[PDB]
């Protein structure tokens, strides 16, 4: 208000009008809920007392509610917005210099009571960034992974890590057009997310959706497939990376696609829906990546481009309709194209999986239709899904009354009888010969004990790999 | 011989099922179901091989019956007999499609209820739930049986019958007989529109119902009671009101003697209790079409007589929560007050207000002394609203009982209400039971605020004194109110002409927002979210407003194309009803009238009254043929006509207005598009569309239209009711088949098909981009944008709801939800409407 | 391993919709108890000694039941009815297999309960005359 009545400053007409948005915005219903004082009718009342000479205030209710990091964006924002407005007109203005000078000094000193606030806001206004700085933020991020599993205060060092992954999420699209380091930021996205924690796993997909937004409008992906660049810089730093893949329980030598796909399957258990909806559109995006290195429409169907179909056949009708079961165009589990047996060893484990945990009727019926007629095509392969799937459907056949979904699980009863009679050739173990003996685990829901999976001590190293091979001084 | 033996077979067993109930009834249905589809096939296989397939009159004879028995059917007790009988309008609506294929022509004309028909058969395919919520829906799709038939006006005298000697039996005698007598009621009330139009039985059947709300009988009285109410009120058909307030009004007119003296009875306290439940609900609810026929009767005499019987009862713990309802029922008549009809509205808001502050007695349960009568703190609370709602607008008028200056008047007038408020403000302060007081207050202070806003001029002077009043939280009020009334001018001024014109000219931009690639999300999503009642108010709004930014054009494209894609009858559902339809009839009724009546006018004088025409017979009909008359002078003089009509039409291609031009041609891309995905040609379906809808109608009755002062005289009404049939032959291209009245006429056609392509062609030929065609008139439409924020700020939180759903791709900071709400708080809430002098009146 | 186990399922829930073992009106309008059959039946195609093994043990289990009243004697006499009914299409839809090795339950687990319905079986007048005709057919 003292900004839109000031005489001393001479701002357009231009400038005034943004400024008065901005005063009706603020006391919204919005933003009463960032402040925290929600379920507060209007706040002059609660800021002053009438009986302030007579007595002294009386606080109760010690419970007092938390504070998100991606809160303090909203607002910091908000903030950069109506500066930015004034500057227009001050000439010389040097009001942004100095306020990212304040922010930079406690971003980079030891405080665990401001360091957090003060590394999300120094990346939500700051316009540059040199090497020298993001050595020293991705070194944040090692340090405080050691804390965690050294002491027994957790929360404490659970908010420095969120916020030092919030913070290169803006950071990276001011980079240099030509440094290493816009790609191997692919793989803190990646270790971020095996650390299973919910808002860990939010804030890693947000570094990972832009990184791949970013690295399009670098045209880095003209020539080349996710695969190829991906894993060509993680060369150099492989003994590390491969202990990594031993114990997470996936493999991204034998199959890149499939490995990528693992963790993201994890995002449909997230409580928040507006989490859910970020892990579709990542596998978009990288499905219309890997069609248009081989120029195949989009939505055709090889042994690259068969992964991201499995995930989006439950959520994307155009996926559907375009890759139709062939016993209601092309048809999903075609054995021309699909004619190795590892290639469809996998294909089968994500549909079992992702109705291991699934609670709904809807996809419930999609996936076990998919599953039937796998039965059929693929008689041999079969036996290495019954583990995952003998569970719930020994339930639903004793409690089900559903015809639309109890129809197919009669089908994959008569199916398993018939391909019987043979020594199983391929057993339940199949793939941990070939490394994912972890696929289904790892898309379970998100523990309520939450802890680091405790090989995060190789997480460490390897992130200080990848410092000394990138980053040398 | 099938036809006449089959047929003659279903007249038999037909007429037995009506007569009376059967054991059996519910199995012979199952089997009548089968028989029809048996016998679908075998003229469709006929037709096929062979059309030539006859309609003797028992075919007619029996088809009639055939409906006359499906209808008695929905209020039978079985669940399963009702639902079987739903399907069974399916093989009833087939056979119309194999009698004649094409839609329009017969579809819609040998079977008029052809498109509900079709809803009983989804409901039909639904779970099994008891025979009440099953009964809801019936009664919903009974409801909107439109066009009068021999089906429907027998189906409701044959029941009627039967209802009729039912109820004596129930009341004669001194629980599944009743369920029965509920059904043929709901039954009969739900469809009685189709038998209306002194002594009728519609007539007979209200007064009997009325004779039934007071019904006093010890053994099942009750039960009638708490049905008939609940019946007239939630299920009645809205083509009934404007008789039942009629009858409804004289039975409370004889309860006041001569000399206006209430005579205080038992009974007459029972009827106007239920005339006050039934009166609450019938307004309470909001459905289709009910607002059209609110308008015709006059509820004004009946409320304000309603009170004065209410006034006198007296006081008691009854009598109290009589006065409770009825002035909740005024605060329900002043949310629908646009619907309503009235013939003076100021003096009736006034005497209401007068009548209704003498119940605000406050500190009375305490001198009472009995908490019994707490209930008096809330005939106050209820009291209040009412007035509130009642003063919101109300400028003040003194009766004129003696003769005074109009504002010396006034002023005493404002002062007697401002002292009545105000005394009953201190009593409700605390220091001398905290909610109650607190929303009391509360309520007593913004009915105090409107009535300062609408007399600013002759209340100001006695208002001053509540700045220094006693209540903090009052002072605040009162200063707020006070900054409106400076700000609003005093005079015209042309204060709003830059005030309000500049503060809501970014209204406009947020509602034409272009959204990428015309999603005009807006637009789109307050479509959808509005309610159906007021499709009336939004269609207007839209057509107007876009018009004014010369953008009309891209909202009909993002309109049409949803309902065209989504339905492939394209031209069907536009003459149906809903929202995009009625888009259309805004369009042609507002722009086509001075088209249609410039151009046909002149015609009209030359056939109707030059003597040269004289008098002459179109007619080429054999049967009403005359001998007088050679049949060769009327077929030719008939020719002769219609040739200067249709020269006439073709000629007048320029006249034709810029708005339908923009019309025809987004139906004419959506059917080209249409046709790509799908030698039909998109001209030919517009030409006949349009001709069909717009040129049609105004030549058949040329009168109703308001063309013509008079009524032509019959004999030349004939000439253009078969003038229009040759015509829209022409847009068709269809000859005369079966036709050979007018068979001889065939060969004129021929030569003009050529020529009606070319002016629907030069129509459906404008820009699809008007860059080169450009009027910048750009009015300010400043009484249309009132309403539009108005409409908003209703349904500012459901409207959200729909654009939360969607649009995630891109975070709403920019996109309509951030920038709706932002700018919709900053306006404020929108001022009350003002009065009406005029009657109610619609487009 | 498993799918043995899944076939007991479909087996065991044939038991508990038997109109004496207590209906549960799990029925569902019988769509969802009468699939169960169709699978039922199609699963003794290739086990078929294990399917017919299990359906004489309930037959057995019923036939030793104890139960009176009016209702009583309805539920069994419907129930029997639908065993013997399923029994008879597992033996007519097995292909001609013509296995000649199946002794071992004929001799003792099924032919004795077949066998006692051929018997006068005098209880009800117009019962035991459905399941005479109804038992000689899988004889
Ligand atoms: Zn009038």
């Amino acid at each position: 208000h003292s900004l839109c009545t000031c005489s001393q400053l001479h701002f357009s007409e231009e400038t005034k009008q943004v400024l008065r948005l901005s005063l009706t915005e603020f006391s919204l219903p919005k933003f009463y809920l960032l402040f925290g004082i929600s379920k507060v009718k209007s706040a002059a009342v609660i800021a002053f007392r009438s009986s302030y000479r007579d007595r002294s205030f009386s606080p109760g209710s010690y419970e007092r509610e938390t504070f998100a990091l991606t809160s303090l964006e909203t607002v910091t924002e908000a903030l950069l917005e109506i500066m930015e407005a004034c500057m227009r007109d001050i000439p010389t203005c040097k009001w942004l210099d100095q306020w990212t000078e304040l922010a930079q000094r406690f971003a980079f000193q030891y405080n665990p009571s401001l360091q957090p606030r003060a590394l999300v806001v120094f990346g939500c206004i700051s316009k540059r960034v040199s090497h020298g700085q993001i050595k020293q933020i991705i070194r944040i991020l090692s340090k405080a992974l050691e804390s965690c599993l050294k002491g027994p205060d957790t929360y404490n060092s659970q908010v420095l890590i969120e916020a030092t992954v919030i913070a290169l999420t803006k950071l990276q699209p001011l980079l240099n057009k030509d440094s290493p380091l816009h790609k191997a930021l692919f793989w803190v996205a990646v270790a971020v997310l095996q650390l299973d924690e919910v808002n860990l796993y939010s804030a890693g997909t947000a570094l990972l959706e832009q990184n791949l937004h970013t690295l399009d409008s670098l045209r880095i992906f003209n020539d080349k497939s996710p695969e190829e660049v991906f894993m060509a810089i993680r060369n150099p730093l492989e003994w590390h990376c491969k202990q990594m893949d031993h114990f997470v329980g996936l493999n991204f030598n034998s199959n890149f696609n499939f490995a990528l796909v693992g963790h993201l399957l994890k995002g449909y258990r997230h409580p928040s829906p507006a989490i859910v909806a970020r892990t579709v559109r990542i596998l978009h995006t990288l499905l219309t990546l890997v069609n248009k290195h081989r120029n195949c429409d989009k939505f055709e169907v090889n042994t690259q481009s068969v992964a991201y179909l499995a995930a989006l056949l439950t959520v994307s009708e155009e996926v559907r309709s375009r890759c139709s079961l062939k016993h209601r165009s092309n048809v999903l589990l075609d054995e021309e194209v699909l004619t190795d047996p590892k290639i469809q060893a996998l294909l089968l484990t994500v549909l079992a999986t992702l109705v291991k945990y699934t609670t709904d009727e809807f996809d419930q019926r999609i996936l076990y239709e998919y599953l039937a007629e796998a039965s059929v095509v693929f008689p041999k392969v079969f036996p290495v899904v019954h583990n995952l799937l003998d569970s719930k459907i020994n339930t639903l056949l004793s409690l089900c009354q559903d015809p639309n979904l109890l129809n197919p699980i009669h089908g994959i009863v008569q199916s398993v009888v018939y391909h019987e009679e043979s020594p199983p050739q391929y057993q339940t173990s199949y793939l941990q010969s070939f490394g994912f003996n972890g696929l289904w685990r790892f898309a379970g829901p998100f523990s309520k004990q939450t802890q680091i999976p405790d090989y995060a001590e190789l997480i460490v190293k390897f992130l200080d790999a990848l410092i000394d091979t990138y980053l040398p001084g | 011989t099938f036809w006449e033996i089959s047929s003659q077979m279903l007249f038999y067993i037909c007429k037995k099922l009506t007569s009376h109930q059967m054991l059996s009834s519910t199995e012979i249905l199952k089997w009548l179901r089968e028989i029809l589809i048996c016998r679908n096939k075998f003229l469709l296989k006929n037709k096929q091989a062979d059309r030539s397939s006859g309609t003797p009159p028992i075919c007619r004879q029996a088809q009639t019956k055939l409906e006359v028995a499906l209808y008695m059917f929905l209020w039978n007790p079985d669940t399963e007999a009702v639902l079987v009988a739903m399907s069974c309008f399916r093989h009833l609506c087939e056979e119309a499609d194999i009698r004649c294929g094409v839609d329009e022509v017969s579809v819609h004309n040998l079977l008029p209820n052809y498109n509900t028909f079709m809803e009983f058969a989804s409901v039909s395919n639904m779970m099994s739930t008891g025979r009440a919520a099953l009964q809801k829906r019936v009664m919903a799709l009974l409801r909107r049986i439109e066009h009068p038939t021999a089906g429907n006006t027998e189906a409701w005298e044959d029941t009627h019958a039967k209802w009729e000697q039912a109820t004596k039996l129930i009341l004669n005698y001194p629980t599944d007989s009743l369920q029965e007598w509920i059904n043929m009621t709901g039954f009969l009330c739900a469809l009685g529109g189709v038998c209306l139009q002194a002594d009728t039985p519609v007539s007979k059947f209200m007064d009997r119902l009325l004779s039934l709300m007071v019904c006093n009988h010890e053994k099942v009285g009750l039960q009638i009671r708490t049905n008939v109410k609940d019946l007239v009120g939630l299920e009645l058909s809205p083509a009934l009101y404007p008789m039942l307030f009629n009858k409804l009004k004289n039975t409370i007119s004889k309860f006041f003697d001569s000399q206006g003296q209430v005579l205080l009875t038992d009974t007459n306290t029972q009827f106007v209790e239920q005339t006050i439940a039934i009166m609450k609900n019938l307004l309470d609810n909001h459905t289709e079409g009910s607002s059209e026929h609110l308008g015709q009767a006059s509820i004004e005499t009946m409320m304000l007589n309603l009170v004065r019987y209410v006034r006198v009862l007296g006081n008691m713990v009854h009598a109290i929560q009589i006065k409770t309802k009825l002035c909740q029922l005024v605060e329900v008549m002043m949310a629908r007050r646009d619907d309503l009809s009235f013939c003076q509205e100021m003096k009736f808001r006034n005497k209401m207000v007068e009548y209704l502050t003498d119940w605000v007695m406050g500190t009375s349960n305490q001198a009472a002394d009995d908490d019994v009568k707490c209930l008096t703190r809330d005939l106050d609370q209820a009291s209040m609203e009412a007035v509130v709602s009642l003063l919101a607008g109300l400028p003040l008028q003194p009766e004129e009982g003696d003769g005074v200056e109009l504002m010396e008047a006034k002023s005493q007038l404002f002062l007697k209400y401002f002292t009545l408020f105000m005394n009953l403000l201190n009593d409700c302060s605390e220091v001398e039971m905290s909610r109650r007081l607190a929303s009391l207050r509360h309520c007593t202070v913004l009915a105090m605020s409107n009535l300062l806003n609408a007399n600013v001029d002759s209340g100001l002077m006695h208002s001053i004194g509540l700045g220094y009043h006693k209540d903090l939280q009052t002072r605040a009020t009162f200063m707020e109110v006070l900054t409106k009334i400076l700000q609003q001018g005093t005079e015209f001024d042309t204060l709003a002409e830059t005030v309000l014109a500049d503060r809501f000219e970014r209204l406009v931009e947020l509602v034409t927002m272009m959204g990428d690639q015309g999603e005009l999300p807006i637009a789109m999503a307050l479509a959808n979210v509005v309610p159906c009642s007021q499709w009336d108010e939004l269609a207007r709004v839209l057509v107007t407003l876009f018009d004014s930014r010369h953008l009309l054009y891209q909202l009909l494209w993002n309109m049409f194309s949803k309902e065209v894609e989504l339905a492939d009858s394209m031209q069907t559902l536009f003459r149906g009803n809903s929202l995009a339809s009625k888009i259309m009839t805004f369009c042609f009724k507002v722009y086509g009238a001075t088209y249609l009546q410039k151009l046909l006018d002149p015609l009209l004088r030359i056939v109707i009254t030059s003597s040269d025409w004289q008098h002459v017979s179109f007619e080429v009909d054999p049967t009403r043929l005359e001998p007088s008359e050679s049949l060769e002078e009327n077929q030719r003089n008939l020719l002769q006509m219609t040739e200067k009509f249709f020269h006439a039409i073709i000629s007048s291609s320029s006249e034709f207005p810029p708005q339908l031009r923009s019309v025809c041609h987004c139906l004419y891309q959506a059917t080209c598009h249409s046709l790509l995905n799908k030698p039909q040609n998109s001209i030919g379906a517009v030409g006949s569309a349009m001709f069909l809808r717009f040129i049609n109608p105004a030549i058949v009755s040329p009168y109703e239209a308001g063309i013509l002062d008079k009524k032509p005289p019959p004999r030349i009404e004939r000439g253009l009711k078969l003038m229009s049939k040759i015509l829209q032959s022409i847009a068709n291209h269809v000859l005369f088949t079966k036709e050979e009245h007018m068979r001889p006429f065939n060969d004129f056609v021929k030569s003009n098909f050529d020529a009606a392509r070319r002016f629907f062609l030069d129509i459906a030929s404008d820009c699809p981009t008007s860059d080169a065609v450009n009027h910048s008139l750009s009015f300010i439409s400043d009484g249309n944008v009132l309403a539009l924020h108005r409409l908003l700020w209703n349904n500012q939180e459901k409207i959200g709801q729909y654009l939360s759903s969607n649009r995630d791709h891109k975070a709403v900071g920019r996109r309509p939800f951030d920038k709706m709400a932002t700018l919709l708080a900053y306006l404020g809430p929108p001022e009350h409407k003002p009065v009406a002098d005029t009657h109610w009146s619609s487009l | 391993h498993r799918p043995v186990e899944w076939v007991q399922a479909v087996v065991s829930r044939f038991d508990e919709q038997l109109p004496i073992k207590t209906g549960q009106q799990n029925t569902h309008t019988k769509v969802s108890t009468e699939h169960n059959k169709e699978c039922l039946i199609n699963i003794s195609k290739y086990k078929f000694s294990l399917v017919i093994s299990g359906l004489t043990t309930i037959l057995k289990n019923v036939n030793n039941m104890r139960i009176f009243g009016e209702a009583a004697e309805k539920n069994l006499y419907l129930s029997q009815l639908i065993i013997l009914d399923t029994l008879e299409k597992c033996l007519a839809g097995q292909p001609k297999d013509t296995m000649r090795l199946d002794e071992t339950m004929l001799v003792k687990q099924l032919l004795p309960e077949i066998c006692h319905f051929l018997h006068t079986c005098r209880e009800g007048n117009q019962h035991a005359a459905e399941l005479r005709n109804s038992a000689s057919g899988v004889l």
